RNA sequence: UCCCCCGUGCCCAUAGCGGCGUGGAACCACCCGUUCCCAUUCCGAACACGGAAGUGAAACGCGCCAGCGCCGAUGGUACUGGGCGGGCGACCGCCUGGGAGAGUAGGUCGGUGCGGGGG
RNA sequence: UCCUAAAAGGUAACGGAGGCGCCCAAAGGUCCCCUCAGGCGGGACGGAAAUCCGCCGGAGAGCGCAAGGGUAGAAGGGGGCCUGACUGCGAGGCCUGCAAGCCGAGCAGGGGCGAAAGCCGGGCCUAGUGAACCGGUGGUCCCGUGUGGAAGGGCCAUCGA
RNA sequence: CGCGGGGUGGAGCAGCCUGGUAGCUCGUCGGGCUCAUAACCCGAAGGUCGUCGGUUCAAAUCCGGCCCCCGCAACCA
RNA sequence: CGCGGGGUGGAGCAGCCUGGUAGCUCGUCGGGCUCAUAACCCGAAGGUCGUCGGUUCAAAUCCGGCCCCCGCAACCA
RNA sequence: CGGAUUGGGGUCUGCAACCCGACCCCAUGAAGCCGGAAUCGCUAGUAAUCGCGGAUCAGCCAUGCCGCGGUGAAUACGUU
């Protein structure tokens, strides 16, 4: 079922890999043609509180201070295996808010 | 609603299926 | 079935191929004129 | 049988596959040159073989044709031959081993296997079983 | 609606029962009832939607669940079926809404049906899973005499997590359901 | 004797192969189907046809299971 | 530096099938429920949301096993660019450079890059 | 289309075999979802084969039609919205005696689906076709025989093999 | 060796182009009128569609090969 | 293409004028009558009258378009 | 309606009721919705209809036969 990922390679660059748990929720923004992880804003694993949509939003947010610290732009989003509607989607919602 | 399982050898049980009339002929209690 | 789509409120056509007998007695389908710029076109 | 129509002729280079060593049976036949043999040709020394000693063991036979014989019918030019002729044929080529006959004396093999080397378009061979295996 | 007399008798009755029996070790390997499905194979109204409908609503009155529809998919000239056009009337339910048709069955249907003997031993597939075909569809709760148009029938199919059919048949004895044995 | 029939050659294979230099946008293979697959600078046509999306040279990678590609490999 | 687990890429079966054992503290799964976001041609099966309790059963991670699958030489032969000889032929042999498929000996229950949590 | 065709391309014979002169407003674009054939077991009518459940089952199914190549990490099955089955172009090539055939990034206009990345200039692909001339219908910066119109012609579109 | 047409209940014909259902006449079998048989009347049964293979969901019907019947044709030397 | 005239019972046609009207022949079944088919006599079922829209109180009828078969000549680069 | 068929249990004759009796009771409950071409009977106390008896003979496969009475029609223009 990783179609989307396949797709979303063969656009260029800066995978947003979110990966989510059943309280978890991370994202790496990975760099292909060598693959190199850069930006890595976690949540269970970064210390955030508990509650999943409202998690997102902030570790969302996490990677986007952390990428512009390196001068960062494309969206390039894995919407992995889940789909684009809560915490997957809130994780974005914030992701491009900061 | 509440079905209402009414057979002639006791045995009335009560559970979950719509207009609880139900007369059941002979039921597992015989 | 040959077809040549016109442009609604005017005179422009396309090339077309509509099915006659199959359920395709209608024909209206969206199109874009040179005049103008996007619009409707009936069978005729 | 089955398979798919007319076929090519195809040449018969060198017997490399063209060959093997004894499968079954006390003896065998074996090829010294290549050649297509016919259908008719096989029975024909099978039937020997039999004819040979009545009521007798068991004839293998190794070699199996499966080449179709086009052939025309005293003409000229148009289309490939209506064939079949002959029928059918098999390739066999120096080495390979044709029959196989078990459950006999071997004065009784050799006879009736040399009878049979007398119904072949070839020069052929007799083998005990060495044993050379695998 | 969670609780009722079996959905409780599985739990504070069954259950412990199959530890005496086989006895394992964690909760998870102790066999669960946890699907079972009806369905109606109808060539029958294949023709028309008409006698068709009233057999789907009617199987959602038994089930008390909506029904579903199945079509074919290969081609049969010896029974006038092509595409995937006609029919086969099934229904997937799980959670409460099983344990509440499993207690009407087990305990009003296969009771009133006509010289009933107990489920046939044997319709256990060597896996841990059970299925049985119906006639008259009448033999249900809720469903009326006069509001039957046809005799029309179907099967249901009930599965376990157990994996051999000692563990479904040991299960489900203790769960009421009466088998020839 | 019907069967003098026979469709007229497509001539078709790679077209440039591995170390050559390759201008924007020229193709680079015709196949059937998709005995090669895209790559770095690579897309295909209707026909499955493999050509350049940018300059520099030619490299083919298989990748077993995966299937066979064949990208540029740019410089400027 | 090291080890465990999590997400991701790479070589693309020596990584796989099956068998046996193993871990839930963190992680992951399952599990609780379906008010709300959303969802089933019917079913919260699936996807989706809130969320402790229970569990390592299933799934998965790890590891041991070769029975199957997969890899598999060496030697040798077939065939063969280039050179030469022989039989009416169907064909066959020599020199120089190249050289398999099969089968054999044997190998395998993988290896590794980046990032993150955990001692 | 495949073989002959001798591992580049090509390559003949009244050599061996088979198709084409279409079709689809969904069989098209996109977004989301989904994965077969077949074998064993269990199932009321069914019955070798409808539909149902289980297990095994990497492609032997399917892809409108011949065959081949490809293919489930979809090209296959379902759905929602839709109409790029666009207009103005077109770097650069394949192929080739000529004429023709074929693939095509990207630019402008203006639009569809989508969260976005992005995809869309018909259909998994390779057949489904016909130079020129003569004429028909729609249009339109153009020409209009002393001038103004008109007749007619040109240009664009499409039609009659 | 060529080209064209055809093989369907016991007999002779239809159906096939444009695939779902095999029809018509005589004859056959049962019954009736007659003293009896024919005629006539009433009712019924009967066909692997030449054979092998394919395309299709499905073949008498479409496509390919073999077998048998009929029609034409086989010239210049 | 433009010209002309029709789609009426299981078969056609009369009815279409100049709107107020479905009947004819055979056929199906039943009854009468015959040695008997049949002729014949009585009675009955089987027509959005190709289709939709409009005039009118009222249509098969007058009118528009459409769907189809028939016919007319005339054109084909 | 109609009572065939089948199961089960029983009585009686007669040495004996498998083949083969008759009857009783329960249950089972068949085809049949008025019958093709064709064809029989009857002219008044007749047909139709409804029972009763007798010969035979242990019993009876009698719905048969011979006889008895009860209720009691229709219609004959005509002799082609
Ligand atoms: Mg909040
Ligand atoms: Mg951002
Ligand atoms: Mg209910
Ligand atoms: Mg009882
Ligand atoms: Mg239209
Ligand atoms: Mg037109
Ligand atoms: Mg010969
Ligand atoms: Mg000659
Ligand atoms: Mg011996
Ligand atoms: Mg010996
Ligand atoms: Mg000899
Ligand atoms: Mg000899
Ligand atoms: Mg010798
Ligand atoms: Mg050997
Ligand atoms: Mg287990
Ligand atoms: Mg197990
Ligand atoms: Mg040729
Ligand atoms: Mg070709
Ligand atoms: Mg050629
Ligand atoms: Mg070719
Ligand atoms: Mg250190
Ligand atoms: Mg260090
Ligand atoms: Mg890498
Ligand atoms: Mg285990
Ligand atoms: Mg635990
Ligand atoms: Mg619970
Ligand atoms: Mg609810
Ligand atoms: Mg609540
Ligand atoms: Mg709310
Ligand atoms: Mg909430
Ligand atoms: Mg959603
Ligand atoms: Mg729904
Ligand atoms: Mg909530
Ligand atoms: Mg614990
Ligand atoms: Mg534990
Ligand atoms: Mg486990
Ligand atoms: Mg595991
Ligand atoms: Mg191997
Ligand atoms: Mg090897
Ligand atoms: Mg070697
Ligand atoms: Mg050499
Ligand atoms: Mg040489
Ligand atoms: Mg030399
Ligand atoms: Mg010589
Ligand atoms: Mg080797
Ligand atoms: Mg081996
Ligand atoms: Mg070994
Ligand atoms: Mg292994
Ligand atoms: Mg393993
Ligand atoms: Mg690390
Ligand atoms: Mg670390
Ligand atoms: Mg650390
Ligand atoms: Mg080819
Ligand atoms: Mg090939
Ligand atoms: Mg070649
Ligand atoms: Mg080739
Ligand atoms: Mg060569
Ligand atoms: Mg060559
Ligand atoms: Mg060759
Ligand atoms: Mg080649
Ligand atoms: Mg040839
Ligand atoms: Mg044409
Ligand atoms: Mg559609
Ligand atoms: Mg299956
Ligand atoms: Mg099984
Ligand atoms: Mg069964
Ligand atoms: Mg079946
Ligand atoms: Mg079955
Ligand atoms: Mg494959
Ligand atoms: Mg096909
Ligand atoms: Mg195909
Ligand atoms: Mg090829
Ligand atoms: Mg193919
Ligand atoms: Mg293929
Ligand atoms: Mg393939
Ligand atoms: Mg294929
Ligand atoms: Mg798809
Ligand atoms: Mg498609
Ligand atoms: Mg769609
Ligand atoms: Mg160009
Ligand atoms: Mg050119
Ligand atoms: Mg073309
Ligand atoms: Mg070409
Ligand atoms: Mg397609
Ligand atoms: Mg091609
Ligand atoms: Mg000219
Ligand atoms: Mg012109
Ligand atoms: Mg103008
Ligand atoms: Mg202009
Ligand atoms: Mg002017
Ligand atoms: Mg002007
Ligand atoms: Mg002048
Ligand atoms: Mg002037
Ligand atoms: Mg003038
Ligand atoms: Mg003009
Ligand atoms: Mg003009
Ligand atoms: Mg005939
Ligand atoms: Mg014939
Ligand atoms: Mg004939
Ligand atoms: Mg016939
Ligand atoms: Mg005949
Ligand atoms: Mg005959
Ligand atoms: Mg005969
Ligand atoms: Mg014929
Ligand atoms: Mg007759
Ligand atoms: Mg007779
Ligand atoms: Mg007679
Ligand atoms: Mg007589
Ligand atoms: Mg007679
Ligand atoms: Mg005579
Ligand atoms: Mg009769
Ligand atoms: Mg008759
Ligand atoms: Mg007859
Ligand atoms: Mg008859
Ligand atoms: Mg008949
Ligand atoms: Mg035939
Ligand atoms: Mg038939
Ligand atoms: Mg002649
Ligand atoms: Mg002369
Ligand atoms: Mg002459
Ligand atoms: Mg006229
Ligand atoms: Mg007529
Ligand atoms: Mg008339
Ligand atoms: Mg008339
Ligand atoms: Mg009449
Ligand atoms: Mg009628
Ligand atoms: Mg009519
Ligand atoms: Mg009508
Ligand atoms: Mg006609
Ligand atoms: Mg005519
Ligand atoms: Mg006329
Ligand atoms: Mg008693
Ligand atoms: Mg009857
Ligand atoms: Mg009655
Ligand atoms: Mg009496
Ligand atoms: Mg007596
Ligand atoms: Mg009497």
């Amino acid at each position: 079922k990783f179609r989307v990922r396949n797709r979303i390679k063969r656009t260029g660059r800066l995978r947003l890999s979110v990966f989510r748990s059943l309280k978890h929720i991370y994202a790496q923004i990975i760099d292909d043609e060598k693959g190199v992880t850069l930006v890595s804003a976690s949540s269970l694993a970064l210390k955030l509180k508990g509650n999943k949509t409202e998690v997102a939003r902030q570790v969302g947010r996490a990677l986007a201070e952390k990428a512009l610290a390196l001068g960062i732009k494309q969206v390039a989003f894995d919407r992995g295996p889940y789909k684009y509607h809560g915490r997957v989607k809130a994780l974005a919602e914030g992701a491009r808010e900061g | 609603v509440p079905a209402r399982i009414i057979c002639g050898c006791g045995n009335v049980i009560e559970t979950y299926s719509t207009k609880p009339e139900i007369y059941v002929e002979v039921c597992s209690k015989c | 079935l040959l077809l040549e789509c016109t442009e609604c409120k005017r005179r422009n056509y396309a090339t077309e191929k509509n099915k006659r007998n199959t359920p395709n007695k209608l024909e209206l389908r969206k199109y874009c004129p040179w005049c103008r710029k996007h619009t409707v076109h009936r069978e005729v | 049988r089955m398979k798919y129509r007319k076929q090519q002729r195809g040449r018969l280079k060198g017997a490399t596959k063209g060959g093997d060593y004894v499968a079954f049976g006390d003896f065998g036949l074996v090829a010294l040159e290549p050649a297509w043999i016919t259908a008719q040709q096989i029975e024909a020394a099978r039937v020997a073989m039999v004819r040979h000693f009545r009521r007798g063991g068991k004839i293998f036979i190794r070699i199996f044709p499966d080449k179709p014989y086009t052939k025309k019918p005293l003409e000229v030019r148009m289309g490939k031959g209506k064939g079949n002729v002959e029928g059918y044929v098999a390739v066999v080529k120096p080495g390979r081993v044709m029959f196989e006959v078990a459950g006999v004396t071997e004065e009784q093999a050799m006879e009736a296997l040399r009878i049979a080397g007398h119904k072949l378009p070839i020069k052929t061979k007799i083998v005990r079983r060495d044993a050379y295996d695998e | 609606p969670l609780d009722l007399a079996l959905k409780r008798k599985y739990y504070e009755e069954v259950r412990p029962e199959l530890i005496r029996r086989f006895g394992y070790q964690n909760v998870w390997e102790v066999p669960r009832l946890e699907k079972v499905v009806i369905n109606q194979g109808l060539g029958e109204a294949k023709e028309d939607a008409r006698i068709l409908e009233k057999a789907a609503q009617e199987l959602a009155l038994i089930t008390g669940q909506k029904p579903a529809v199945t079509r074919a998919k290969k081609s049969i000239s010896n029974f006038k079926l092509r595409k995937g056009m006609p029919i086969g009337l099934r229904v997937t339910l799980r959670r409460d809404r099983m344990w509440i048709f499993l207690e009407k069955l087990l305990n009003v249907a296969l009771p009133r049906i006509r010289d009933f003997r107990g489920l046939n031993p044997n319709s256990f597939d060597g896996r841990g899973n059970y299925n049985l075909g119906l006639r008259e569809q009448l033999i249900f709760p809720e469903i009326t005499y006069d509001m039957v148009d046809a005799l029309r029938g179907m099967d249901i199919a009930v599965v376990t997590t157990a994996e051999t059919d000692e563990e479904a048949r040991a299960l489900l004895e203790l769960l009421g359901f009466p088998f020839r044995k | 004797t019907k069967n003098g029939r026979d469709s007229q050659a497509k001539r078709l294979g790679v077209k440039r192969y591995e170390g050559q230099v390759v201008r924007a946008g020229n193709i680079l293979v015709r196949q059937r189907g998709t005995r090669f697959k895209p790559g770095k600078n690579v897309g295909m046509g209707r026909d499955f046809t493999l050509f350049a999306l940018v300059d520099g040279v030619v490299e083919f990678q298989d990748r077993g299971r995966l299937g066979r590609y064949v990208h540029v490999r740019p410089l400027a």
